[PDB]
């Protein structure tokens, strides 16, 4: 009750049954999609730090896609997350980042690609970390499939 | 939020040509989550077809719609000239639910020229404050329409605006309304107000005027 | 049938709080199908979606909408209500109030109201003033002038002459309030017989006036 | 209304208290079995190229099906696939192409 950790995830539901691309800000909170915020807070998708210290920071964002050949449209796609933080300087850092590409066989009819990346960094006070990404149009939100989350990691 | 791209932005055709009106998703989204509308001028929106591709109660089978992903499509096969209004398409998919800036439909008849009217400033209003000469074009045909006024056969500037319709949904046609605001004290000085209007559909340009009720 | 009312003020000063509500008429909201929604339309372009309610009484609203707003069920009182928050200039438009066949089968808005035009400003309601402008086949209509706010209806001999009428958009004066003509073209051996009476009425000011045209 | 064993029924979940049934909200969340949920189950919102086939209500989620001309098998979950037009030479077609499954061509 008194740890600092935090699971904020896609809204939009669940399954059947100066900085590199844009901030993802559409996460949410209290339980439901199974989020949770503990002594950390939110600020339009980017996780405020209160508490100074080593925290494993981690995303999973999911691509999924159907696609056509068109007229005008070379089908290469990158699809890359960014985990930045701001802190007491005037431009973003990128922490981390993972890549991928689509399939190239104009066979290709789907495409389904998630990416989970994570690890430790030193933040400071009133550090505010944030996810971004690439074709964002293409992600998925589903709850499960796509989320942000950080530890500290004492 | 997902963003619905209706191209093109206005379509002209005669009635019995074939209108193809498209709606491009920028995520593609169900097809139970896109439906189309009409909106005649003055109206409320209201609903042509549902599901991608089924028609509202009442709608006749000249409307259809197609599509899935991203592209979507509507089309009215033979046109009549009620179906000259505003379409617009929404997308259930998620959420803000949204909707295309629209394309609009316009008619192509047969240039028909305006019957040019011109009204004094009724006794009643110069009684008080203002005196309005009102210039008037009549069911035309096509879009372009120049108005000029001429007093004591001086030209205006700035001391007019004016308004049109949308074609007439039984007809085709658009009309016109110029008005002319200068106050009943400096009115009461100039003797002659002219309504000078040139159109594409006329020989030369057409004038209405008045003696200041001689 | 199935009918809604746009009941609610055409006026509202910036940074107060705008409301309206939807009447149901024929079949009532309770019946636990479809969500009753808000759409306005942002001065001749888009619609936008603000936020539906269902007859549990739990609503669904546009993000963007930073919750300014909240929208309401009464069944005893046959009525969905919204209202808007803080509002200014881009808060000016068209409200309809709509019901949307939720997956009650469809996915869409089958029934509308007709919807009032919602102008924000701290402005004074003004009245319209009336002039009729005075007449093969003739053209003969009045001009409603310096009113405020802009919703105006005009008819002819109250709905008994509809043909060859042309009422045009209203047009926003260097003055700050609205003019507005309306005429009609009827043929020229009938100024004598079943004659022209224009009714403008306008409802932020409760005006309700009819006017006689003639020679 | 109030618990029944500890449990709220469909459609209520329970309340931090542990005292009170509180209702799922309206084509948004859900609860089926009864249950001992701090929060409702959230709604599925049909993926692309699904159809929509009921709606999520307060007892039931929201139904997806493949749309017409696709399928979905059980170890390809996640895109409808497209169904088969023709079958090899040699082999003859028994078994039209359902929401389901494939086309099923034989010998």
């Amino acid at each position: 009750p008194q740890r600092v950790a935090a699971h904020i995830t896609g809204t939009r539901g669940r399954s059947n049954t100066k900085a590199l691309g844009r901030k993802i800000n559409s996460w949410e909170s209290s339980r439901s999609g199974h989020s949770f915020l503990s002594n950390l807070h939110l600020r339009n998708g980017e996780l405020v730090i209160h508490e100074k210290g080593f925290y494993y920071i981690y995303s999973q964002t999911y691509f999924r896609f159907q696609e056509e050949i068109k007229e005008n449209t070379k089908n290469d796609k990158q699809m890359v997350q960014y985990i930045y933080k701001y802190t007491s300087y005037p431009d973003p850092i990128l922490l981390m980042k993972s890549a991928r590409n689509s399939c190239w066989s104009k066979d290709a009819e789907y495409g389904l690609y998630s990416i989970y990346q994570g690890g430790i960094f030193e933040l400071k006070e009133n550090d505010r970390i944030f996810v971004s990404v690439t074709n964002e149009h293409l992600i998925d939100m589903d709850h499960e499939a796509s989320f942000f989350g950080a530890f500290l990691v004492g | 939020e997902i963003v619905l791209t209706q191209s093109p932005g206005t379509l002209s055709l005669s009635p019995g040509e074939r209108a193809t009106l498209s709606c491009r998703a920028s995520q593609g989204i169900s097809r139970s989550y896109l439906a189309w509308y009409q909106q005649k001028p003055g109206q409320a929106p209201s609903l042509l077809i549902y599901g991608a591709s089924s028609r509202a109660t009442g709608i006749p089978d000249r409307f259809s719609g197609s599509g899935s992903g991203t592209d979507f499509t509507l089309t009215i096969s033979r046109l009549e000239p009620e179906d000259f209004a505003v379409y617009y398409c929404q997308q259930f998919g998620s959420s803000p639910w949204t909707f295309g800036q629209g394309t609009k439909v316009e008619i192509k008849r047969t240039v028909a020229a305006p019957s040019v009217f011109i009204f004094p400033p009724s006794d009643e209003q110069l009684k008080s404050g203002t005196a309005s000469v009102v210039c008037l074009l009549n069911n035309f045909y096509p879009r372009e329409a120049k108005v000029q006024w001429k007093v004591d056969n001086a030209l205006q500037s700035g001391n007019s605006q004016e308004s049109v319709t949308e074609q007439d949904s039984k007809d085709s046609t658009y009309s016109l309304s110029s008005t002319l605001t200068l106050s009943k004290a400096d009115y009461e000085k100039h003797k002659v107000y002219a309504c000078e209007v040139t159109h594409q559909g006329l020989s030369s340009p057409v004038t209405k005027s008045f003696n200041r009720g001689e | 049938q199935v009918q809604l009312q746009e009941s609610g003020p055409g006026l509202v000063k910036p940074s107060q709080t705008l409301s309206l509500t939807c009447t149901v008429s024929g079949g009532s909201i309770s019946s636990g199908d479809y969500f009753w929604s808000w759409i306005r339309q942002l001065p001749g372009k888009g619609l936008e979606w603000i936020g539906h309610i269902h007859n549990s009484g739990t609503t669904y609203y546009n993000p963007s909408l930073k919750s300014r707003v909240t929208i309401s069920v009464d069944t005893s009182k046959k009525q969905f209500s919204l209202r808007l928050s803080s509002v200014t200039a881009a808060d000016t438009a068209v409200y309809y109030c709509a019901r949307d066949r939720g997956g009650d089968y469809y996915y869409g808005m089958d029934v509308w109201g007709q919807g009032t035009t919602v102008t924000v400003s701290s402005a004074s309601t003004k009245g319209p003033s009336v002039f009729p402008l005075a007449p093969g086949t003739a053209a003969l209509g009045c001009l409603v002038k310096d009113y405020f706010p802009e919703p105006v209806t005009v008819s002819w001999n109250s709905g008994a002459l509809t043909s060859g009428v042309h009422t045009f958009p209203a047009v926003l004066q260097s003055s700050g309030l609205y003019s507005l003509s309306s005429v009609v073209t009827v043929p020229s051996s009938s100024l004598g017989t079943q004659t022209y009476i224009c009714n403008v009425n306008h409802k932020p000011s409760n005006t309700k006036v009819d006017k006689k045209v003639e020679p | 209304s109030s618990p029944s064993e500890g449990l709220c029924p469909p459609g209520h979940h329970i309340s931090e208290d542990g005292r009170d049934c509180i209702s799922c909200k309206y084509g948004q969340d859900y609860s089926t079995h009864w249950n001992d949920l701090l929060f409702c189950l959230r709604c599925t919102r049909c993926d692309s190229g699904e159809v929509e086939l009921s709606p999520c209500t307060t007892t039931r989620n929201t139904v997806c099906q493949c749309e017409e001309g696709t399928f979905r098998e059980e170890d390809s979950p996640e895109m409808c696939r497209k169904c088969r037009t023709g079958c090899p030479r040699g082999m003859v077609k028994v078994g039209d192409c359902t929401p389901w499954s494939d086309i099923e061509c034989v010998h």
